[PDB]
């Protein structure tokens, strides 16, 4: 999960 | 925005471009949207030491008369925002002054929805984020149409919660929101339903958006006290  | 198309200049007057200053590194950026003349809604993970907002922009490298660069005086992150789970990825920014209403700048009413948006519905999101995994942020505002998915489609995101978030982006397509697009609104039927929050570093859809309806009361609370 990568914060955008 | 991956697999999107450049918007007609100023066709999304509520879009805010955020330049975020952190302490130990170069500046970061995110999207967001004007909900009140002096309030911008965005993602909590976009918080920093200070933030400057640019309204009225299309190509963010070339300044024009439509630009309004506003100072943010206070950042209201959700008190329950969790960095590890990315839950409650929502933040309100209070602007120094109220923006001017022009053909390029305007507010997006944090709505009134009779019923929740059903999966299968096509919505759209815009941003100045990266247009590819190794590609840089876009100079111009890009927009893409994405399909609202059933929560099962996002099961692989172990902390995804159907009640708090939206699953957006057909896995059979490449189109998706990506890094830098955070804080941008997801509009379905002309109403904001979510906020770009997170996804996979390899950009494979779907992505997870914050479900706005769920935070409507907290948003009101903050607005009423400031
Ligand atoms: C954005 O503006 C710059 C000038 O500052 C120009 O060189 C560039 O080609 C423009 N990009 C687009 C996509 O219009
Ligand atoms: C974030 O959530 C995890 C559980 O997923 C919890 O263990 C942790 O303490 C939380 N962190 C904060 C700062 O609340
Ligand atoms: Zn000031």
């Amino acid at each position: 999960a990568a914060p955008f | 925005i991956i697999g999107g198309t450049e918007c007609k200049p100023h066709s999304r007057p509520y879009m805010a471009y955020l330049e975020i200053v952190t302490s130990n590194g170069p500046s970061k950026f995110c999207g967001g949207f004007l909900i009140r003349r002096n309030f911008v809604l965005t993602a909590a993970h976009c918080a920093g030491r200070s933030i400057t907002v640019t309204l009225g922009a299309h190509n963010i490298t070339e300044e024009e008369d439509t630009w309004q660069k506003l100072e943010v005086i206070k950042q209201f992150r959700h008190p329950k925002y969790n960095t590890s789970t990315l839950h409650h990825d929502i933040m309100l920014l209070k602007l120094k002054e109220k923006a001017s209403l022009t053909l390029a700048v305007g507010t997006l009413p944090f709505p009134s929805q009779k019923n929740f948006v059903p999966p299968g519905r096509m919505c759209r999101v815009a941003g100045w984020g990266r247009t590819g995994v190794l590609k840089p942020g876009s100079d111009t505002l890009q927009e893409v149409k994405l399909r609202l998915m059933d929560p099962q489609a996002c099961s692989h995101f172990r902390d995804f919660d159907h009640n708090l978030q939206l699953c957006v982006g057909n896995p059979r397509k490449t189109k998706s929101a990506f890094k830098g697009d955070s804080g941008g609104p997801l509009l379905c039927a002309g109403a904001a339903q979510g906020i770009v929050s997170y996804g996979r570093s390899d950009a494979k859809p779907p992505a997870v958006f914050t479900r706005i309806s769920h935070y409507q009361p907290w948003i009101n609370q903050i607005l009423q006290a400031n």
